[PDB]
RNA sequence: CACAUUGCGCCCGCCGGUAUUCCGGCGGGCAUGCCUGUUCGAGCGUCAUUUCAACCAUCAAGCCCUGGGCUUGUGUUGGGGACCCGCGGCUGCUCGCGGGCCCUGAAAAGCAGUGGCGGGCUCGCUGGCGGGUGCCAGCCGUAAAACCC
């Protein structure tokens, strides 16, 4: 699912710092001697959140390793409340390469071109079937609790130290 | 582990190969080459993983089994038909004199008793060949370039050319020489 | 509008999410030095409304100060000594 | 037999979902000066 | 540092600037020239032209060897092509000046001795076969030597051509070199006992004769009319073996 | 000994028996496999049934490849409970479903010569069919001779 | 102030001196030890040497039987009737 | 660096003494915290990496009544609807091939049927001969051939 998402997302990568200058130079040279609206991947936490609140984002991808987790902890609930399909992608750096940055906390797609409208729609169904149904019950549950053999020995030892007397 | 996409990718690849082979068969001699007896160099390149049985035999006869393999072939009616079949897996074109000279000298090898023996002296040139009048390596170059009566004997003697991946470098005409220059 | 969501979250400091994050982060700061540079604000909304910008020249240093009193009470605040 | 079948099924499941790509003392390394 | 920036760009999917950074790298596989400029190193190592002439012996032995060797990763194909060009350009200078003096046939190859401004230069050229590379042979060590020698010979060639009066570099015909002209693809233009041995003579070289050694020897010692079979390459005075005006024909056949 | 039955559907074009056998034999062992097809044309109906000899393998493989998006097709891996597994389900299993050119066979059978004696009494049956059509043309008000 | 745009095809299409120009003799430093020249070839090395230099059939088989880096010289003189029969030297690159 | 003694370290260069090695002198530099950037790194901190691409004829060949027209270049997801037909079998009902109308996301829950040729496997008889096969990512259409070698 990550590969299929990034296949569509790569076709809508924003222009680099070098490419934008060349396009600006091309138009400047032409005038010295009328275009369709650009379609691109939206990035920026404040930008994407406003798109979700205004119900403009068709698909939202959220990183799983934001260092202050409180920056994105509300995003899945907000996406669910608005009816926006969402998925969690392993890697803020992987999202960064998509937008030619070191790190992207969240990326979004608002509108794609006509040749990719059907591709985006299929990926929307794939995510909500392949990901959202799989976490419909586990998103309400507490995580953790992966005690290994060493942890289990400590817990059993702790109980037997309080079986006889409990100093308080 | 082999993924489900690769299974579907290979089938659709085989389906198209079965298509073009059928068309090539029905309109045999599809390539519109004038009737000429000249020289073409053929290089085996990366392509479809599962080769269909008919192209598989053709690559075997031409000794183009490994990648980066090169051979000299005369453009007869059978050879042009054969090369058309193996078009997806080969890069081919007409060599030039410098290309032939560089290949037979720098990377020249010969088959003696089924063994890969380098062309280090003319003694083995006139021992294997020579009954056809080829006593030096230059005679071998002459017979390959100005293709003559004993091109077949000269060709089978020449072990397939094991070239090297270029370092930053259909009928390709003389542009096969640019590929040879980089790949040599 | 992520910072408005952060403002409300920081109001609920005893909530399960914030209590959990504050518990783990307290242990981590304790393993570090008393005064050390923080590469990034842990409360970006709070830092932003106090005048922090993401320019070259703005730094965050976090510090822990022993709490309590000297029965005498210091007229300045524990935040002032930090 | 049953354990071998279960191990093979689990190994294929892990590859399908996650792919196939997965003296003693410490000194400050010498760096360029 | 540049290689690190190329690797980061390549590993991030932005091939446009990775190609842009590659152009700054000056890689030998694309340019065919040495990666680092060694003009000041050569100047301090050879403070005068005389010192450069005294150590041309090892320089020419390397370059003529690598002009016959296959292309490796340390020394790519375009690097070897420049070795042919420099060696061919050098051979033209001796032909015009008649600076070639001696030549010797040995079981190890062919020895050429020349005299430039009073220094004897001796170098060995391998026989034109499939040279063998076996055992532990390191082309990175030899690549470093090739890099130094090509820069040295290129500057030596420029000064020698300027002293005569010819322009440098000589005009090179890619089409003729494609046809197999080898030494015959160079045109030498100006700027605006030796030459009598084979002067009024005419030779035809058969197929089994070594074209490159014979042509160098004859053309340096006076000959102006040399022909060979068309398989040997473009540039022969005549190709028909039945040409009446052929005094000598060199053969090596039973 | 509890064989398991898998129901796979929404298959992409090309995910046929050999690929279904090859991919799922990596998960475990395959006993029988059938891809449903048409008699009129040799084309798959984008669903298939796979029987594993080990029940646990069928459970693991169905969970992993259930909602798998393959060439634009989101797959469907559902385990058929052993109750409603039809006794006659793997009948063309392990057999190649070759395409028969029924149009060529039926059409050329109209070409092969034969004594038209029964054809002429069929011509009389054609006449009586024409008479029935003539009744259908009475409300039309159409007259046509022979 | 700035250059106008040009198409990438045109950019690709668009894109020597005397080292000893100011040269004077300098005194040779005594710390330099120049490597000696390899000795010039002798009469043993020619492809058609005088018969005296040729060895005996026994003196040959002992030579190839002896392992390298134990021989007085890295070659034995050999006589060839023609340049055509002179083989490539196997230790040229080495 | 050292209560600072005009003493002693380390790096780069120079000068004078028989000097490539020795001596002495001279010049330029070597404190801590912190910031911005550079380059060199560390981490059983986290992630990606067995590539779902394009690739038929963007025109060719042959013709005719000489300039327009003609012929050949076989290339289609599946399923459903008391709808209207043509043609073949079926005693008949009905079933097949092909149409016209309508619906559906690249949608889906047994309903497997038409005779062979060559190859593989397997079984019998004397390498050969004679039978079977829900095996052929090999062909054909009911014989058979081709492929194959």
């Amino acid at each position: 699912l990550a590969a299929q998402a990034f296949k569509l997302l790569n076709k809508y990568r924003p222009e680099t710092k070098q490419e934008k200058k060349e396009r600006l130079l091309r138009e400047a040279t032409a005038i010295k001697e009328v275009s369709k609206k650009p379609y691109t991947v939206k990035y920026g936490l404040n930008h994407v959140v406003g798109l979700i609140e205004n119900k403009k984002a068709s698909l939202v991808l959220i990183a799983n390793d934001v260092d202050p987790i409180e920056l994105v902890v509300f995003l899945p609930a907000l996406c669910r409340k608005m009816g926006i399909p969402y998925a969690i992608i392993k890697g803020k750096a992987r999202l960064g390469t998509l937008v030619h940055k070191k790190t992207a906390a969240v990326v979004a797609i608002t509108e794609v071109r006509s040749e990719d409208k059907n591709e985006l729609a299929k990926l929307i169904s794939a995510v909500k079937e392949g990901y959202l149904e799989k976490v419909e019950d586990t998103r309400k549950r507490w995580g953790g609790g992966i005690m290994g053999f060493k942890a289990q020995k400590r817990e059993e030892k702790r109980k037997k130290s309080l079986e006889t007397a409990i100093k308080v | 582990f082999k993924r489900a996409e690769k299974y579907v990718k290979e089938y659709r690849e085989q389906e198209r190969e079965k298509i073009r082979l059928a068309r090539i068969a029905k309109q045999q001699g599809s390539f519109h080459i004038p009737a000429e007896a000249k020289l073409v160099f053929v290089i085996r390149i990366k392509g479809i993983n599962k080769i269909p049985p008919k192209p598989r035999k053709i690559l075997q006869l031409l000794r183009l089994r490994q990648i980066n393999n090169g051979v000299f072939v005369k453009v007869t009616k059978a050879t042009a038909e054969m090369i058309k079949i193996v078009e997806p897996w080969v890069a081919y074109g007409y060599p030039n004199l410098k290309s032939v000279r560089e290949l037979i000298y720098k990377r020249g090898y010969g088959k003696v008793n089924g063994q890969r023996i380098p062309l280090t002296d003319n003694a083995i040139i006139e021992e294997n060949l020579g009954k056809y009048g080829i006593i030096c390596i230059e005679d071998l170059i002459h017979e390959i370039f100005t293709v003559g009566p004993n091109f077949k004997q000269a060709a089978n003697f020449l072990w397939p050319f094991k070239l090297s991946n270029p370092n930053g470098g259909g009928n390709r005409e003389e542009h096969i020489n640019a590929l040879i220059r980089a790949m040599n | 509008g992520a910072l408005k969501y952060l403002e409300e979250l920081s109001k609920k400091k005893q909530s399960d999410v914030v209590r959990f994050l504050l518990r783990v982060r307290c242990w981590e700061y304790r393993q570090l030095n008393v005064i050390h540079r923080a590469s990034r604000p842990s409360r970006p909304d709070k830092a932003r409304r106090l005048g922090y910008k993401a320019k070259q020249g703005y730094v965050i240093y976090r510090v822990r100060v022993r709490r309590g009193g000297r029965q005498l009470k210091y007229q300045r605040s524990l935040r002032a000594t930090a | 037999s049953k354990a071998a079948k279960g191990a093979q099924a689990k190994k294929a499941a892990q590859a399908a979902l996650k792919g196939v790509h997965s003296s003693t003392t410490f000194h400050r390394p010498k760096t360029l000066v | 540092a540049l290689e690190k920036k190329i690797s980061r760009a390549l590993g991030r999917g932005d091939v446009s600037n990775a190609a842009r950074l590659e152009r700054n790298a000056n890689l030998p596989e694309k340019t065919g020239k040495p990666r680092y400029t060694l003009n000041h190193i050569i100047r301090e190592r050879y403070p005068t032209f005389q010192d450069a002439l005294r150590d041309l012996d090892d320089c020419l032995s390397m370059l003529f060897l690598f002009a016959n060797l296959p292309s490796t990763t340390a020394v790519p194909a375009k690097m070897i092509a420049r070795c042919e060009r420099l060696c061919h350009e050098f051979q033209h200078y001796l032909i015009v000046t008649h600076s070639l003096r001696k030549s010797f046939l040995s079981i190890k190859g062919i020895y050429y001795q020349a005299n430039i401004q009073g220094e004897d230069i001796l170098w060995l050229v391998p026989y034109k076969f499939n040279q063998r590379i076996v055992g532990d042979v390191d082309f990175r060590i030899m690549g470093t030597f090739v890099e130094f020698y090509m820069t040295l010979l290129g500057f030596v060639n420029y000064r020698l051509y300027t002293s005569i009066g010819l322009k440098y570099p000589p005009k090179f015909d890619q089409v003729k070199d494609d046809q197999g002209a080898e030494l015959a693809a160079f045109s030498l233009e100006g700027l605006n006992d030796p030459s009598q041995l084979f002067a009024n003579f005419t030779f035809f070289l058969s197929r089994e004769t070594p074209r490159q050694p014979l042509e160098f020897i004859l053309r340096a010692f006076g000959c102006k009319r040399i022909g060979w079979d068309a398989v040997l390459g473009e540039g022969a005075f005549t190709t028909d073996e039945s040409d009446p005006r052929i005094t000598h024909q060199i053969i090596d056949r039973p | 000994s509890q064989p398991g039955v898998m129901y796979i559907a929404r298959l992409p074009h090309g995910f046929y028996e050999h690929e279904l056998r090859g991919y799922f034999s990596q998960f475990g062992e395959i006993t029988r496999l059938r891809v449903v097809r048409n008699k009129k044309t040799g084309a798959s109906r984008h669903r298939a049934f796979i029987e594993f000899a080990d029940a646990e393998v069928a459970d693991i493989a169905a969970r992993t490849m259930d909602k798998y998006l393959l060439f634009g097709h989101i797959l469907t891996c559902k385990i058929v409970p052993p109750a409603q597994v039809h006794p006659d389900l793997f009948k063309g299993a392990n057999r190649r479903f070759k395409v028969v050119p029924w149009n060529k066979m039926a059409g050329r059978q109209l070409e092969r010569p034969l004594s038209e004696s029964q054809w002429q009494v069929k011509v009389a049956k054609e006449e009586q069919r024409r008479a029935a059509r003539a009744e259908k043309l009475k409300e039309m008000g159409y007259e046509f001779e022979a | 102030r700035i250059l106008p745009y040009k198409p990438p095809e045109e950019r690709e299409r668009e894109e020597f001196y005397d080292l000893w120009q100011n040269e004077e003799p300098q005194p040779p430093n005594p710390m330099h030890i120049p490597a000696p020249k390899l000795p010039p070839p002798g009469y043993d090395l020619s492809y058609n040497p005088p018969p005296e230099y040729l060895p005996t059939k026994e003196e040959r088989e002992e030579w190839e039987k002896m392992d390298p880096e134990d021989r007085e010289k890295d070659y034995l003189p050999t006589k060839y009737d023609s340049l055509r029969k002179v083989p490539a030297w196997g230790n040229f690159v080495k």
